[PDB]
Order: structure tokens, then sequence, then C-alpha cells
């Protein structure tokens, strides 16, 4: 159905995302159990890590377009990522490496992320009808990798330890590189312009130098979230000032702030919703015992099922509005499950969490699948930088919000943790419902401005 | 996923016994281990436990007599039973749940040992 390079890109992306989500799924627990962080420390450090992972995506597209070439930067990004995963595995011998290792993942992700999609875009003549389907399959590829990693990495970490888990993340990147190299022959005429001139070693060195500096800056920021806060605050207020000085951009701005709320909520899945599953949900479904950390896999699961269907099935501000209502319902369901449908011992049915994750995934399919894609319909470089910046700010904020559910390590009674989770998830759901209502009210004005 | 209990037995009132729980494949370090006991004609009841990060929980009638502790080198959890009394007679089970919580009912735990008989006799020496 698709060009041959489509399938190479499908599987390269699958394996890269497998490595990344293998880390994401276990990181907060790794912080708590292996490094002895409190749940509060773990949640804010995860927020800082995710913020860097996302905020740096803007750099790799520029590097791929204008410095080294799309295909070259795919290779470089994959190699830096694999190095980062093996460094995380080494951090169990050398704990002092951990932040540098996470910084290497962040930078590797920053270099890599934008480039497979760009490459896939060049596999099709410009108005090919199959593009839409191909990008939906591309999204499924992401979520297939994520589904496997989030399912299996906690199980592996429980049975063999974190060193093996992280080394397997590295191995997944290694085989992403091998399939790229083996299929390199399929994309000989595909690339950005620098791909077809010989590589500038001047620019390669600038990219390696900047990458290394960035790895150390990321390590520092993740270690000192209290100044990462001020960096992103001053960066946000400043870029806000310079956006306000410089009416379709007004639509881009309002949609960007709503996306901020969405990413704040997405950030709860590896932190507060993860520990809610650990502490207040039964760890058995359909008669099988499972690792509760594996519940994070319900996000890619539902996406994998719903992306074809919803591809088969208003317009922009209303699609955003619908997604915000979905997210609101995910957190209201979590709160309701804890308030009314828990056991005498404080444990709730995992079917409630299956439904929580359905709501959050539908929100994702309406909002983030369709965010900078049709923010690109309103618009340049300034807004790409600000988009990734604001989503980074969202992840920092999300870590902070998660800290309201943090549980001291001496608590052992689920009836003590249940009201903390229910209070916070209920308040998140109510605030997000209000945000959805203000969104609904502005949908007509937004839809006019888009004309 | 399968726990081995060891260390039950027969003891006189006022004596002591030590139970131990060890896991096979999975590292027990990620698990809250609760000790349950079932006396003749009653249901399994929570006795004592330790979560994955040294939090402790106890039934009222064993406070000041039982201690749960954890040896993370041997990947083993211990229940040290002092000042034993006849009504502590029961089959004892260790159970393991991932994470920091020690729920009170057997349904909160997926992994179970096979059970060890503990018997406390009113036996005392003749005066
Ligand atoms: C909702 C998402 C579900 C995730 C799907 C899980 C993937 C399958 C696991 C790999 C093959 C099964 O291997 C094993 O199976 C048993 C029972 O099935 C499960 O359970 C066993 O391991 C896990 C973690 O190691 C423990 O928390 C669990 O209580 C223990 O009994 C685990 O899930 C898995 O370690
Ligand atoms: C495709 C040719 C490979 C070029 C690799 C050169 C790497 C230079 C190392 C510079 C060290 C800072
Ligand atoms: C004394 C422990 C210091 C660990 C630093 C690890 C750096 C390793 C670079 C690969
Ligand atoms: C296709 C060759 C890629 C070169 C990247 C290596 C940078 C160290
Ligand atoms: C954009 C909201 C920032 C809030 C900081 C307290």
């Amino acid at each position: 159905q698709q060009p041959r390079p489509f399938f190479m890109i499908f599987f390269v992306e699958l394996w890269e995302r497998f490595g990344y989500y293998g880390v994401q799924g276990v990181l907060a627990v790794f912080f708590v159990k292996q490094l002895g962080f409190s749940q509060e420390q773990a949640f804010v450090t995860f927020g800082a890590f995710a913020a860097l992972v996302y905020g740096l995506i803007s750099i790799g597209g520029y590097v791929g377009d204008h410095l080294l070439g799309t295909k070259r930067t795919i290779v470089l990004g994959a190699l830096v990522l694999a190095i980062g995963y093996f460094m995380t595995g080494m951090s169990l011998l050398k704990p002092d490496l951990i932040f540098i290792a996470l910084g290497t993942i962040a930078v590797g992700n920053g270099l890599f992320k934008a480039n497979p999609a760009s490459l896939l875009s060049k596999c099709y003549p410009p108005k090919d009808p199959r593009l839409d389907g191909a990008f939906t399959l591309f999204y499924m590829s992401i979520n297939i990798g994520s589904l496997i990693a989030l399912s299996l990495a906690p199980v592996i970490a429980d049975r063999f330890g974190y060193s093996v888990t992280y080394n397997l993340c590295g191995a997944g990147l290694i085989i992403a590189l091998l399939v790229y190299i083996a299929c390199r022959g399929m994309v000989k005429d595909i690339g950005s312009e620098p791909d077809f001139r010989p590589m500038s070693f001047s620019k390669l060195l600038y990219v390696l130098l900047g990458s290394v500096v960035m790895i150390f800056v990321c390590a520092w920021l993740m270690h000192n979230v209290e100044v990462a806060n001020l960096v992103l605050i001053v960066l946000s207020i400043v870029v806000t000032i310079i956006f306000f000085r410089q009416n379709k951009m007004f639509v881009a701005f309002v949609l960007m702030l709503e996306a901020v709320v969405f990413y704040i909520l997405y950030a709860q899945m590896p932190t507060s919703l993860n520990f809610f599953a650990i502490n207040n949900v039964h760890h058995e479904i359909l008669g099988f015992s499972i690792n509760p950390v594996s519940f994070q896999a319900l996000n890619p699961f539902w996406v994998v099922l719903a992306s074809p269907i919803l591809a088969g099935i208003l317009s922009m501000p209303m699609k955003f509005t619908l997604g915000m209502f979905m997210c609101s319902l995910g957190f209201l369901t979590a709160a309701a499950a804890g308030m009314w449908f828990a056991d005498a011992q404080g444990l709730t049915s995992p079917w409630f969490i299956v439904l929580v994750y359905l709501f959050q995934s539908l929100g994702e399919l309406f909002i983030s699948a369709l965010g900078l894609a049709m923010i690109a319909a309103l618009v340049m470089g300034f807004i790409l930088g600000m988009w990734f910046l604001t989503q980074a700010a969202a992840f920092l904020l999300g870590g902070y919000v998660a800290t309201f559910t943090a549980v001291p390590d001496n608590i052992t009674d689920p009836l003590e943790t249940l009201p903390v989770y229910t209070n916070v998830f209920g308040k998140i759901g109510l605030v997000t419902l209000g945000v959805a209502v203000v969104m609904l009210l502005m949908v007509p004005w937004l839809k006019r401005m888009i004309a | 996923v399968q726990l081995v209990e060891s260390g039950g037995g027969l003891v006189q009132a006022g004596g002591s016994l030590r139970l131990s729980c060890a896991a096979s494949g999975p590292t027990l370090s990620n698990y809250a281990v609760g000790w349950f006991r079932q006396a003749p004609g009653k249901e399994r009841e929570f006795v004592a436990g330790i979560n994955w990060s040294s939090g402790l929980r106890y039934k009222d009638v064993v406070k000041g007599r039982f201690t749960v502790s954890r040896d993370n080198v041997k990947d083993t959890v211990y229940l040290q039973m002092n000042s034993l009394k006849p009504e502590d007679t029961a089959v004892y089970y260790c159970a393991a749940r991932f994470g920091g919580m020690l729920p009170l009912q057997p349904s909160g735990y997926a992994n179970w040992g096979q059970g060890t008989q503990v018997t406390v006799s009113s036996h005392h020496h003749h005066h």
C-alpha cells in the first residue's frame, strides 16, 4: 500500500519510541526505589526531564533542515540516544552518572525527534492521497513501540533490574540504527538539501559541541529544578513579551495555552496516576496479575485502537474543545472511582483506570495529534520555538501538580492515600472542565478569526 | 511470584519463633510483604507487614511482640515472633503486593506462600 521507505521509517520510529518509553515508564519508580528520592523529588525531577526532552525537539529539525541533513541527523540522534540509554544502565554502577545520562537522552531525543516525520513526508509526491493514512500509521508506530515498552519494561526491571532494562532500551536504538543502515538503500533520493552535499565538518563540530554543552546544562537543570523553574519562567515571560509586541496568531496563542493545560494533564500518567495505580488499585485484571506500573501502557493501547477509527470519522477550535472535555472526564472518573467505588481496604477496580486512560487518550487524539499541525495552519520559527517552550513549561508545571499527590514512604494504608488522590484528581477535573467551557464559549470567535 | 515461607514450628507460651519469606525470580525489594494467619475456624487475617521502603503495619494484638524486618541482601523478609501465646496458633502465610501499601485483606495481594504451621502450647514446666 505504501512506498518501500515508509516501512523503514515505520520500524525505525517504533524502535526509537520503544527505547524512550522503556525509560519513561520506570523512571519515577527508579527515582523513588533506586535513588531513594521522595515521591515529591521524583515527580519534579521527572517533570524537569520531560520538559527538556520536549523543549529541545525544536533544535533537531533545524539541524536536519539546515546544518547536516535529515538522514545524517537521524543517524546522529540515534547514536546519541543509544549512548544515553547505555549510560543510564551504567548509572547503576556509577550513580553519579544518572543526570548526565538523562541529559544525553534529552539531547539525543532533541536531535532525533523531528527528523523521521520529515523524512516520511518526502517519501510521497506532494499531493499523494496516502499521506494522511501514512501519518496515521506513523502515529500507530509510535504507540506500538510505546505499548510494548510500557507493558514490558517494569516487568523486566522487576525480574532483572534496571541495568538490563536500560541496556535493552539501548539495544532497541541499536536495532533502529541497523534497520536504517540496512534499508539506507531505500532512501537514496530522499532527504533535505544538506543530505546531498558532502558533510560540513565545521557544522558537525558545532553540533557536537553544542550537544555536549547541552547535555551538561540539562544535567544541571534536572539536578536543580528550582532554577529550571526560573529559566523557564523568564524565558516564557520574555517570549510572551516579544510575541505580544509583534489576528490569526492570536488564535495560535490561545490554542497554545489550552495545549499547555493538556500537557500538564498528560504529565500525570508517569507520576501521580502511576502511583495512584500502585497504591489504590487492584493489581489483577481478567484474572491475571500485572505490574501496576504497566498500567501506563493503557495510553498507547487505546491510541492504537482509536486512531484508525477516529481517522475514519467544529473543525479546529471545537476539536481542541472536545479533547479538553475528554481530559476533564478522565480525571473526574479517577476521583469518582476513589470517592464512591473503592473497597473497604481502599482499593478500586482496575476497570476504572482502564476508563480513565480511554478518556485521556481520546483527549490526546483530539489535541496533541492536531496541535502544531494546524497551529501550522495559522502561521514562524518564533512560534515553533515558543510552541516547544510552552510544552516544556507544561511538563515542569505537571511535575509540580503531581507533587500534591506525593505520599511519604512510611505510609502503608490505602485509606490514607485514597483521599489525597481523589481530592487532587477531582480538582484537576473540575479546573479542566471550566477550561473546556471557556474554550467552548470562544469556539465561535476563534472560528471566525481563522477565516 | 512464588514465595517460600520457612521457620514455623511448635513452641511453648512465652517463647519465640522466626518466620522467613523469600521470593524466587522477582526481587522482593519492590514488594510490600504482609504476614497473614488463619486459626482453626476463622478467616485469614492480616498480622504484620513491611512495604517496599521500610514502612511497617501491625495488627493491634501483636504490637510490642512481633517485629517485621527486611534483609535486602538476602532478598528476605522476616517475622520475629516473641512472647508467643496460645491464641497465636495458626497457619501463617506471607503475601506480596508491589509498592508501598499494606492492604488489610487477602485480596490486596497477588502472590502467596504456601503456609507454615505455628503452634503455641500452654505448656509450662512443673513447679
Ligand atoms: C494493562 C497492561 C498489561 C501489561 C501486560 C503485561 C505483559 C505480560 C508480562 C510478561 C509475560 C508475563 O510475565 C509475568 O506474568 C505474571 C502473571 O501474568 C505477572 O505478575 C508477576 O510479575 C509482576 C512484575 O514482575 C508482579 O508485579 C506480579 O504481581 C507478579 O505476580 C507479570 O505481568 C509478568 O511478570
Ligand atoms: C560519514 C563520515 C563520518 C564522519 C565522522 C567524523 C566525526 C568527527 C569527530 C570529531 C570529534 C569532536
Ligand atoms: C565516583 C563515581 C563517579 C561516576 C562518574 C561516572 C562518569 C562515567 C563516564 C562514562
Ligand atoms: C550517514 C553518516 C552519518 C554521519 C553521522 C556521524 C556523526 C558522528
Ligand atoms: C502558565 C501558568 C504558570 C503558573 C506558575 C505558578
